[PDB]
Formats: C-alpha cells, structure tokens, sequence
C-alpha cells in the first residue's frame, strides 16, 4: 500500500512520484528516521537491521523510501512511532517481534519491573518540522 | 556479565533520552532570546528545570560503575564526564549559601552606579573617549570605590566555600579543579598533569617579554606627548590611561599612536553600501569562502530558520551561533552593512562549521579538544578573510590599489595594540587567583600583592594608594561572576599555531601576516581531520594531527610580528626600554 493515511512502526512493521530512493535488487511498509534508510539492505548492521527489520543476503525484491514531513510531524513532537532498541540476540530474515517484556541486562532478574540495569526495550522518534534532513521522517515499503 | 558491558548498555540508553530533553530545552531559549515577551521566559524555565533534573537522576546512578573494571578509553571518557558529583557533595546549607553569594555578587555588578552614570554606557565612555587626566581619574577612581568595595567580603566567603567544595572532590583547591580541563591520562606518550600548565605558561611568557618591552616603551613616548606633566620617561604607566576602564585591551589607544597618520587604514564600508549589498550577501560570501578550502554547504534551515537582521517586537542582537541538536544549526545576528559585520559572519560560520564536524560522536564527546579551540579556529578565519589580496579578489577593493610599505606598519601596531597588549593581563591575573586559591597570599595581603605584580609583569602603576578594604579584581566581570580566564592565553597561541601550519600548507611564499588560505584544499583536509575528533582524543594528539607538535609554542606567535618588531627596535633607539617598579604619581 503505496498511499494508506496512516503507517505502521518499524517494530511492528505491516503485511499484505517522489521517491527519495528506489534501489532495486507481499509489500512491508514503515517509518523510519532519514539516515537509517542505508540499513534496509542485505548484509547491513545497525539497530533496524539487527532488532527491528532483518532483510536476507540472497534478496530478489525491490526498497522504496520517501520523505513524510509534511505529514509524520507537528510542532510539539509526534510521540506515535517507535523502534526496538534493546533485545537479548539478532533477529533472523523477516521475523517480526512485538513482545513488550523487560530486557533485563545484568545478573538479577527483572520482577517484570524497571530499574537498576532493567529497560524498557522499545523508544520513540520524537518528529518535528524544524529537525535535520536525517532526523525527519521517512516511509518505507519492501516488495517480495 | 562483566561491569564494561552494562555500562555500555546504561551510555546508550542515556544518549537516546539526553537528545530529546536538550533539543527542547535549547529551542525555549531560542524562541525566547529572539522574541521578548512574558510567556516566553516562563517556557524558558519548564524545559530547563526539566533537563537539569534528567541530568540531575542519570549522573546519580551512573556512579554505580566503577571505572577500575573498565578497558575501552572510550567508555571511560563518558563515564568520568557523567561521573562528576560538583556541589552535590556540599551540605544544604552550604549549597543554598554559596548561591545566595553568587547571586549576590552579580547583581552588585550588573546594577551598580555612581555619582548619575551606569557602567554602560555611562563610564565606558568616558574611559574609551576622553583625554582629560581629572576625568578619567574620577571615573576610575569611583568604580573602584563604589562597586568593589561593596564586594570585598562576599568574595572572602566565595573563596572558602569553593576551596572546600573542591577539596571534597579530591582535588587539592579550586585552581587545580579548574587546571583539571588539560589533564590526560592512560595515553603513552599523550599524557599532561594539571600542574605543567602553570610551567607551560611561565616558559612562554619569558619568550613573549622582548616585544611587550618594546611596545610599552613605544606607547610611553606618544602618551608622554599627549600628557605631557604626568608621565616619567623611566616609570610605568599610569592605570586611567590606557583606553579602557581595566586595561585589557590597548585598542582605544590607536589614536594617539598611530605610526604613519597620514595613512587612512584599509574599510570597503563605503565600497560595498555603494555597490547595494545586503545582510544576505555577507553570508553568501562566508559560505563561498568555506566551500572554497573544501567544507560544506549550509544546509537549509540554516536558511530558513536564522535571524540575520534586526526584525525592527525586542531582541538580543548579540550575535551567536547555535548548535540545538539533530541536524539544526543557527545564527542570531542583527548585521549591518560595515566592514566588521563582513568578519563576525566569518568568525560565527567557523563556528558553525565546527559544530557540524563532530555531530558524529556520542552525546558526551562533542565539544572542542579542550576550552581553547573554538575561538581559535573561528579567529583564524576572519584573519585570512581581511587581507588585501582577499578583498582586491571579491572585488571590494580597486585592482589600482598597492600595498605600501608603510601602510603595512600601521595594520601590524593596531594588531599588537589589541593582541599582544593584553597577555601580560590575563597571566598575572591567573596568576594572582592560582596563588589566592592556593592559600600563598594571606588575605591581609590581597591588594598589597595585586598592585605588585602589575608593576612587575605587565608595567602598570596605580594613581592612588589602594588600602585592604578594596577588592580590584572583582571588579571586573569574569572575576566576580565566576569565571576561569586563562583559556584566552592558550588560545591566543593556538591560533597563530594553527594558522602557520596552514599558510605552509598552502604554499604561501613571503611575510605570515599577508597570508589567506582560500582555493586551497590540502589547507582544507589538514583543519577537518581535527575538526572531527570532537573530544574523543587527548588535546596533544589533535594538536599534533594540524601542527607536527603536541604543546603550546610562541614561534609563530613571533613569526607574526617579525617588522613590527624590528621597526620598534629602529624606533626605540634613544630611548629607555623596560621600567622602574618605584615612581608612583603620588
Ligand atoms: C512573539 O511572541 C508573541 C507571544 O510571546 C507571539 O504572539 C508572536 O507571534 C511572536 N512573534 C513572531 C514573529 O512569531
Ligand atoms: C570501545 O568501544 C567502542 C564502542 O563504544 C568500540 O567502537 C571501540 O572499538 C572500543 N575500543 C576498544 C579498544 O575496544
Ligand atoms: C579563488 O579562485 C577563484 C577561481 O579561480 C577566483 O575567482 C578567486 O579570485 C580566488 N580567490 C582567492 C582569494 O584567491
Ligand atoms: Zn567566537
């Protein structure tokens, strides 16, 4: 879905012009910050590549990405989109994981709360008009 | 799990909040200082309580990981930048106390007044303009007699809070804690103590003494014209007559010093308000001048979202440049068309341009190598930015234009008059607070040391007798509102340093005041390799990246004033050169 109103997050990414990048190598489609686009590619290494959105080394579809300004940001922050920063191993090609449990970082457990070495795995793009071109909001649908 | 990998995860974690709350934080004080009003510094103080207090929880709980258990140099610079305790370690009491001092002490300064002239612009005036002996001394005399007084024994009790809040964070006095910005350990062959710099500074001004001797004995001469029945051939100068209510710079006094002066200095105002320029084409030409030597660009909130003229609702003109964090870089000038706007958009976009170099490293390694490289690396650009041969090819100046050999004295006595005229001033009063701070100067004694050790070092004698209820020093602004003063030393060195490893970088065949960097981009990758580093690497290692050395020198510095030089030594030849600490106008 190339013109939906509304997009997923990048953790939660979905299933079913002006193209700032169109590289060529079902349709996913997300939101990402502007200088991590780089990282929806095979062989890539990052947070969204190794937590949120793996692609596999032999890949036969295509990478669409656009900017979204004018639509995935306001004057006072746009809280609503979030990414994956912590998880205890990579993922694997295309698996995808909503779990919301505490990533527990040290020896003692975590008592399902937060703490002393305890996160809370998943944070948000705070999305403003006045930020730099890589900080911006992006969308991004995969084919194949 | 070992304690480096946790205290990895807890950096990573902070970084990704800190961002957020000083992004903010930063935007409320641009919308304030750009637009005055009463909602706005209420907007102000939200986010700043907001971000105090986030730094406030994080540095608590980082003291949690000792550094002992730590290999990566990297972590450990994070860790020790969070680390810091300040006046957490204090009471309650003590801490309230302290602020009640501070606070105390600067609005003693910012409102005083005496008798119906404020400080600005009332006695700045008088001191910058006029040539009456009686008048300037009144006005000294009554700053001295009004504000200091008044400040004499609130700074006897800042002393004793601050020594005691630093030696409860195992320094030794607050001197060495402020010494603490040249430290560096770990390294092999990169190391520096806190106690070097004071040897440093004590070898180099022994170097710089020859030429101030000169220049002083220069300036003796023409005032002793200009008031003829109040200066001694053989004695120092008078306090009141040096331009200036403190004497830090010697600007003021090119009027009455002046070598050739049927010779008018080089000002394109009237070239460039004659040929229709504007506020926006100054900074289209910085932005030339920096792309030339291979930097990039502005971007395009640059373009969008600076002030860069006077928008007739209030502002603070002041002009700055503003580095608010993901990808938003600013300028806040109110510039005019004049020919000291054209080099304040040079020094500002250095600026600039630095900030964008190390936007790169993590939230905490992104400053200048030390307190010293910011305003060097913005002053060398407005250097190379004033030489004729740069406005004779932007075409400010007539192609039928010549450099005079005489003209070229001029511009080179100007420049000593406000750069060299002034290090004997910061040394001795680095000097005076390391030793007051150290605790070798009882207090019975305060003023009887200061005004000897400006007959000593800089040459200066006071014109009236100066009993122990005063307190001179803090008459100034950086002493009495808290502030460290010798990085104005190690950057005017810096910066001479910086520009002779460009200018020979650049292939520049001749005298180092006449050289100008532009076109040339092995000059361009030589400033951006330490540009990059941030504070991710010792001082000495990206000192060493731009200039071959890894400490301080007075060469260049040197290098620089060659004629100036040896025309004085032609000029002084029958007269007295050094001074008596003995005559004393009263
Ligand atoms: C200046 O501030 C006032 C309120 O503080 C606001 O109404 C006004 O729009 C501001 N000026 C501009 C140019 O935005
Ligand atoms: C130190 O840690 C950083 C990551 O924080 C890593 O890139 C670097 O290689 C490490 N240095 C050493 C010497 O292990
Ligand atoms: C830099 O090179 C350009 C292109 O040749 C020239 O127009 C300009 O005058 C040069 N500037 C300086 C300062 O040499
Ligand atoms: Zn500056």
């Amino acid at each position: 879905v190339f013109n939906a109103t509304r997009f997923a997050s990048v953790y939660a990414w979905n299933r079913k012009a002006s193209f700032s990048t169109f590289k060529c190598y079902y349709a996913d489609s997300f939101v990402i910050r502007g200088d991590e686009v780089r990282q929806i590619a095979p062989g890539q290494t990052g947070k969204i590549a190794d937590y949120n959105y793996k692609l596999p080394d032999d890949f036969t579809g295509c990478v669409i990405a656009w900017n979204s300004n004018n639509l995935d940001s306001k004057k006072g922050g746009n809280y609503n989109y979030l990414y994956r920063l912590f998880r205890k191993s990579k993922l694997k090609p295309f698996e995808r994981d909503t779990s919301m449990e505490i990533y527990q970082a040290g020896n003692t457990p975590c008592n399902g709360v937060k703490g002393f070495n305890c996160y809370f795995p998943l944070q948000s793009y705070g999305f403003r008009p006045t930020y730099g071109v890589g900080y911006q909001p992006y969308r991004v649908v995969v084919l194949s | 799990s070992t304690i480096e990998e946790q205290a990895k995860t807890f950096l990573d974690k902070f970084n990704h909040e800190a961002e957020d709350l000083f992004y903010q934080s930063s935007l409320a004080s641009w919308n304030y200082n750009t637009n005055i009003t009463e909602e706005n510094v209420q907007n102000m103080n939200n986010a700043g309580d907001k971000w105090s207090a986030f730094l406030k929880e994080q540095s608590t709980l980082a003291q949690m990981y000792p550094l002992q258990e730590i290999q990566n140099l990297t972590v450990k610079l994070q860790l020790q930048a969070l680390q810091q305790n300040g006046s957490s370690v204090l009471s309650e009491d003590k801490s309230k106390r302290l602020n009640t001092i501070l606070n105390t002490m600067s609005t003693i300064y910012s409102t005083g007044k005496v008798c119906c002239l404020l400080l600005e612009p009332g006695l700045n005036e008088i001191m910058a303009n006029s040539l009456d002996y009686n008048e300037r001394l009144w006005a000294w005399e009554s700053w001295r007699s009004e504000v200091g007084k008044q400040l004499r024994p609130l700074y006897e009790e800042y002393v004793v809070l601050k020594n005691e809040m630093a030696r409860a964070n195992h320094y030794e006095d607050y001197g060495d804690y402020w010494r603490g910005d040249y430290e560096v350990n770990g390294v092999d062959g990169y190391d520096y103590s806190r106690g070097q710099l004071i040897e440093d500074v004590e070898h180099t001004f022994e170097e710089i003494k020859p030429l101030y001797e000169h220049l002083h004995a220069y300036v003796r001469a023409k005032l002793m014209n200009a008031y003829p029945s109040y200066i001694s051939p053989i004695g120092c100068l008078p306090a009141h007559l040096l331009g200036d209510m403190w004497g830090r710079f010697w600007t003021n006094l090119y009027s009455l010093t002046v070598p050739f002066g049927q010779k008018p200095n080089i000002d394109v105002t009237d070239a460039m308000v004659d040929q229709a320029w504007d506020a926006q084409r100054i900074f289209k030409e910085a932005e030339k001048f920096f792309v030339s030597v291979g930097l990039p660009n502005m971007t395009q909130g640059f373009w969008e979202n600076s002030m860069l003229t006077d928008p007739g609702q209030k502002a603070v003109c002041h002009p700055t440049a503003w580095d608010l964090g993901k990808g938003d870089f600013r300028i806040l000038m109110c510039t005019k068309v004049t020919m000291d706007d054209f080099l304040t958009a040079h020094h500002e976009m250095g600026h600039i341009q630095y900030d964008m170099a190390y936007a790169a490293q993590p939230f905490l390694l992104r400053n200048g190598a030390n307190e010293g490289f910011h305003e060097a690396v913005g002053e060398i650009m407005s250097l190379s930015a004033a030489t004729p041969k740069h406005l004779k090819s932007i075409g400010l100046l007539s192609p039928d234009f010549q450099e005079d050999n005489e003209t070229e004295i001029n511009f080179l006595l100007k420049q000593a008059l406000t750069i060299v005229g002034t290090l004997p001033f910061t040394y001795m009063l680095e000097k005076w607070r390391w030793m007051v701070f150290k605790g070798e100067i009882p207090k019975d004694q305060w003023m009887k040391k200061w005004w000897e050790m400006k007959r000593e070092i800089v040459g200066v004698v006071e014109p009236v007798p100066h009993d122990e209820t005063y307190c001179d020093p803090a008459s100034l602004f950086h002493v009495s509102n808290d502030y460290s003063f010798i990085r104005y030393y190690t950057r005017t060195l810096y910066q001479f340093q910086f520009q002779e490893a460009l200018c020979q970088a650049a292939k520049h065949e001749g005298p180092l005041h006449k050289c100008d960097i532009s076109n040339s981009t092995e000059a361009g990758q030589k400033l951006f390799n330490m540009l990059r580093l941030g504070k991710s690497e010792p001082w000495t290692l990206a000192l060493e990246n731009v200039v071959g050395a890894k400490n301080m020198n007075v060469r260049p510095l040197l290098n620089y004033f060659e004629p100036l030089f040896t025309w004085l030594k032609d000029q002084n030849k029958n007269s007295f050169v050094g001074w008596s600490t003995d005559w004393s106008p009263y």
